[PDB]
């Protein structure tokens, strides 16, 4: 074998190298001379599909030829009993050898948005499971924003279940052999959490509007039960309206190549010459740029009914309910603010994306970072802004 | 519960003359958070809704006439008319604003002018009057000035005291006069049983009394 | 332009209740506080409360708590004050004030004046008072108007339907025997009257009487 052969090449040179007597000189270049034939004779893995006679084998068998003439002359020095000359030319034999064996067999970067990645891995689902089971084991929390903001929370932890076949993609993405129904998956996947979480988080905010704005709202809004129907509602219309996906990507290659070489996880041409990544990304671009004009016409006016300018002669109360409205909408506020932040980028550059497919780096680096920074942050931002869900908690950790 | 008190009750002036209104609260009314003295000046004009003129009891509300000044502090607090006008007539309240509300009792401004003869005038019942079975002789005193005036019924020369309806009014905003209306009421026998009625009237422009009399066989 | 139209005058029995409103207009109705100030001849402005329209919460003083309740209809943008277990110490002019959010403003209504008594309606009787046929030889004339035996207050007097108002004086109404006696006087000049009709114009909107009565020569 090329390896046992090469092992016992460097274990006899090693031997050389350190050997005093010139008889333990002879017996490792003889032995090195025997392994160095042997090894001539066997076929290396890089030339085994070209011809026997083609020139790269007469080139990888001429540096072969070289190491073993060395040996050779080294022999010969050794039989003499100069152990310093045949040592040299053990030296040089080890120099003609390194050189063959090198010759026959955006990092930084990729370190540093991997390992922030792998951070807000871990903060993601250990926030978002924390809110999730925070709103399952304490009754004062149990209200309608925290059921929205509990399917918010799952859609992250999927969405970050689905982070690691998107960062694999992210730096190895010449090569893609986990396969076709993969490649189609975890982005469908990723999509649908994607739509589940705005039309959530649109849903939420239209409940914050018509309690505060229509105090009808008792009838209107009825419990648990109606959020849990628009939950599943919001969960359906995301996976029916992220179903194409199924057909917009796949694996190809190009003509003429090895498929395990040029294998790629890219929209098809078929969902190309028929517009279907267009329409694609204007429908996600509508599920995403439409509920940011609901949810700022929608703040607009719950901050201007809330947050009204008043006579500094006032002489009435607060009324003891705009007190709670306004802190649940500063959360609230917070959280839409950082949604929109996050995922902004992102949806900008896919539309370059799809415009650029009809005839920078940092970009799509801070797009992908931001996607998952947005959640990681809600847990946080809940955190910061909620005292009860601080106080919650605590009380389940310490 | 604040209160206020105003001073003083009634004061009089003269065209393009100064005047210094005050107005005590029984508790500070700065708010340190605010750094400003919610005490706010009113002028209610009779006959009409109090208008604002200066608010933290140092700001003239646009529109204001600079003359109208408000200053003071704490529980202390003054309005200064510079060059007071016959426009001014009216009565000046302080509201403080901060507790719940409270108005202070309101000084009168009353200004000052030329004295003003009465203008004297006497009416006879008249005849559905009569016709109903009581009488009223009317006597009008207009625009007079100073307020202070007396004035007598002569019934045949016999000085009338009981039956008789007095009813002044305030200053005019035209001339800054006054005026008076002064009916005695009798039966309609006892009135058509005399002869002559006289209205006098005693004012410091005259020394000899104003009188207005009338007959009943005439005219 | 923003402006309040109050209701009209109330002639309530003792013990009973009065509801007062106070229609705003010309501004958001949401966003400025309604209040309410009483006046009495000897207790001068007393504020009685406020209320703000958009949350329905109200404030009272500790005189007038329980006696007075505010409250308020944002679909007609109007404010209403009721006041139960009336008596004569309630008998006064009520103003409610719309307070902006600019400290320097505030809109006044024109007032409701709620007379309480047991005394019944009555409307007046308006005497024509003309000159002696003798003293219209000076540089001038005066008539008069006698409004005499009334009830409640107030009644509106004019001169030929208020085309004539310089040289007028309206006196303020006596009562006695639970009867208002009022009078008025009209100077124009020596060539007016009687040449041109002068007649006096009397209302008392509490009998829903208007009497005109006209001055001519004796
Ligand atoms: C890095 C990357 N690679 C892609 C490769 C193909 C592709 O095709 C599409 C698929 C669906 C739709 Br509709 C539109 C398309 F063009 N998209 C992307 C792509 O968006 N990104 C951006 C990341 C950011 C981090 C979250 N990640 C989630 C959302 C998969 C996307």
């Amino acid at each position: 074998d090329l390896e046992d052969n090469w092992e016992t090449l460097n274990d006899n040179l090693k031997v050389i190298e350190k050997a005093d007597n010139a008889a333990q000189v002879k017996d490792a270049l003889t032995k090195m001379r025997a392994a160095a034939l042997d090894a001539q004779k066997a076929t290396p893995p890089k030339l085994e599909d070209k011809s026997p006679d083609s020139p790269e084998m007469k080139d990888f068998r001429h540096g072969f030829d070289i190491l073993v003439g060395q040996i050779d002359d080294a022999l010969k020095l050794a039989n003499e009993g100069k152990v310093k000359e045949a040592q040299a030319a053990a030296e040089q034999l080890k120099t003609t050898r390194n050189a063959y064996i090198q010759k026959y067999l955006p990092a930084p970067l990729l370190a540093g948005v991997t390992a922030t990645c792998v951070a807000l891995f871990v903060v993601g689902i250990a926030g978002n499971l924390l809110t999730m089971l925070v709103v399952s084991r304490f009754r004062e929390l149990r209200t309608t924003t925290n059921l929205y903001l509990s399917s918010m929370a799952f859609s992250d932890l999927l969405i970050f279940l689905c982070m690691p076949l998107d960062l694999v993609r992210l730096w190895q993405y010449r090569p893609w052999n986990f396969g076709d129904l993969l490649c189609k998956l975890f982005q469908f996947v990723s999509e649908s959490c994607t739509y589940a979480k705005v039309l959530t988080i649109t849903a939420l905010s239209v409940e914050r509007y018509f309690a505060i704005c229509f105090p009808l709202r008792a009838k209107v809004v009825v419990t648990k039960g109606r959020v849990k129907l628009v939950i599943f509602v919001i969960w359906a219309v995301a996976f029916c309206s992220a179903g194409p996906i199924f057909v917009l990507v796949g694996v190809e290659h190009e003509q003429g190549t090895d498929p395990w070489d040029t294998n790629e996880c890219r929209p098809t041409e078929f969902a190309v010459r028929s517009g279907l990544l267009t329409v694609m990304v204007w429908v996600s671009s509508i599920f995403f740029f439409l509920p940011v004009f609901c949810l700022t016409v929608l703040y607009s006016l719950i901050g201007r009914k809330l947050w009204r300018r008043r006579r500094g002669d006032a002489v009435v109360g607060a009324s003891l309910r705009d007190q709670n409205h306004k802190q649940t909408v500063k959360m609230l506020a917070v959280v839409v603010f950082a949604f929109i932040l996050c995922w902004l980028p992102f949806h900008v550059g896919r539309y370059l994306f799809s415009k650029s497919f009809e005839p920078s780096q940092y970009c799509n680096l801070v797009s992908f970072v931001l996607f998952y920074l947005s959640a990681a942050i809600n847990p946080i931002l809940y955190n910061i802004m909620s005292k009860k869900y601080r106080v919650a908690v605590f009380r389940l950790l310490g | 519960d604040i209160v206020m008190t105003q001073s003083p009750s009634s004061l009089a002036v003269s065209a393009g003359e100064k005047v210094t209104l005050s107005c005590k609260s029984s508790q500070s009314l700065f708010n340190s958070r605010t750094r400003k003295n919610y005490l706010a000046w009113y002028q209610q004009k009779p006959g009409l809704s109090p208008t604002l003129l200066i608010y933290w009891a140092s700001t003239r509300k646009s529109g204001v006439p600079d003359r109208f000044t408000g200053s003071g502090s704490g529980t202390d607090f003054t309005l200064t008319i510079t060059s007071v006008q016959a426009e001014d007539l009216a009565v000046y309240y302080c509201k403080q604003s901060y507790y719940l509300r409270t108005f202070g009792g309101g000084t009168k401004l009353e200004i000052k002018r030329a004295d003003a003869a009465p203008t004297v005038s006497i009416f006879p019942p008249s005849s559905e009057q009569l016709t109903s079975g009581g009488a009223s002789v009317v006597c009008f005193l207009n625009n007079f000035y100073p307020k202070d005036i007396n004035v007598k019924w002569k019934i045949d020369g016999s000085e009338r005291q009981n039956g008789v309806l007095n009813s002044w009014t305030d200053q005019d905003s035209k001339d800054s006069t006054y005026s008076m209306s002064s009916t005695l009421t009798l039966t309609k026998d006892e009135y058509e049983r005399h002869n002559s009625y006289t209205c006098e009237a005693t004012h410091k422009t005259s020394t000899s009394p104003i009188v207005k009399s009338f007959n009943r066989n005439e005219c | 332009e923003v402006q309040l139209q109050q209701s009209g005058a109330e002639l309530v029995r003792p013990g009973a209740s009065v509801k007062l409103s106070c229609k705003a207009s010309g501004y958001t109705f949401t966003d400025y506080e309604m209040h309410w100030v009483k006046q009495t001849p000897v207790h001068g402005l007393e504020w009685i409360g406020a209320i703000d329209p958009e949350t329905g919460g109200t404030v009272y003083n500790q005189k007038f708590k329980g006696k007075a309740t505010l409250t308020a209809d944002i679909s007609s943008t109007t404010a209403y004050m009721e006041l139960r277990s009336l008596t004569s110490e309630d008998s006064a002019v009520y103003f409610c004030i719309s307070e902006d959010i600019d400290e320097s403003k505030d809109y006044w209504g024109q007032g409701t004046t709620l007379t309480v008594s047991s005394a019944k309606t009555t409307a007046p009787s308006v005497y024509p008072l003309a000159p002696v046929c003798g003293d219209t030889s000076g540089s001038s004339v005066t008539l008069g108007c006698l409004v005499k035996g009334y009830f409640p207050e107030p009644v509106t007097l004019t001169w030929n339907s208020g085309s004539l108002s310089s040289g007028v004086h309206t006196f303020p109404a006596v009562l006695q025997s639970d009867l208002y006696t009022l009078s008025s006087s009209v100077t124009v000049t020596s060539s007016t009257w009687p040449s041109q009709s002068i007649t006096c114009n009397v209302a008392h909107p509490a009998s829903s009487t208007k009497v005109d009565k006209k001055i001519e020569p004796r």
